[PDB]
């Protein structure tokens, strides 16, 4: 459970991606569906989640709280399958919702990107890349997700 | 189903990057089942 940013497999396949902070592993829902997770020779349970949010935590809660805050550029750190993690900075919009604005970056990639951090300026994760929007051209948006960390 | 997880990488922000993407401004409605939509 060393900080950093993971590969989710199934065995392989690279089916998304994740952050672990503070001894807890952050990725979205929709990855691994609270599936447990293999590291190593050890085994991390699902301890929190929430399918409207499509976020999990594994081995406790969610520990991720920076925010967007509304006017900075931001860096996807992305982890494609079969690709070494890259940083891909962007200024993002706004999905407009009929409870309030959320940050979302006008970046598309695979699949199995799903889960790659978005990056304040002082590398704090703001969210989550991979729940979002096919617009008309094609192309793809995805909401900056963030947890509670209660 | 062996779901397993392999290191990746740091997590630290890349100096001297070039701004790609647009930034669009989107009306969108989120379902209880996670799904976002595009508000017609
Ligand atoms: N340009 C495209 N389509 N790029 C996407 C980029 C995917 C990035 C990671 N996220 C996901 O996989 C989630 C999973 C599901 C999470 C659900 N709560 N996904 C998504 O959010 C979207 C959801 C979606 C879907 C349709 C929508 C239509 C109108 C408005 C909103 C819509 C939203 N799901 C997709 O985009 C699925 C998809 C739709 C069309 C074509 C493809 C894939 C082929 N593309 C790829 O095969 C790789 N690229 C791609 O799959």
């Amino acid at each position: 459970t060393t900080d950093g940013v993971y590969r989710v497999m199934t065995r392989s396949t690279q089916v998304g991606v994740g952050v672990m902070q503070e001894g807890v592993f952050h990725t979205m829902w929709h990855v691994t569906k609270g599936a447990a997770l293999r590291s190593g020779e050890g085994r991390l349970d699902p301890y929190w989640g929430d399918v409207k949010q499509d976020l999990v935590s594994y081995c406790g809660p969610w520990k991720l709280d920076a925010a967007w805050d509304g006017l900075s550029e931001v860096q996807l750190l992305a982890v494609p399958p079969g690709e070494r993690a890259k940083n891909i900075q962007t200024l993002p919009g706004i999905f407009k919702t009929k409870d309030g604005d959320i940050g979302a970056v006008a970046l598309d990639y695979p699949a199995g990107t799903s889960g790659s951090p978005i990056l304040d300026k002082c590398g704090r994760v703001i969210g989550l890349y991979g729940n979002g929007v096919v617009i008309k051209n094609g192309s793809y948006v995805s909401a900056i997700t963030q947890g509670k960390r209660e | 189903v062996d779901m397993y997880i392999e290191r990746a990488g740091d997590i630290t922000w890349e100096k001297d990057a070039e701004v790609t993407g647009n930034s669009p401004r989107l009306d969108v409605a989120l379902d209880e089942s996670g799904d976002f939509s595009l508000v017609e």
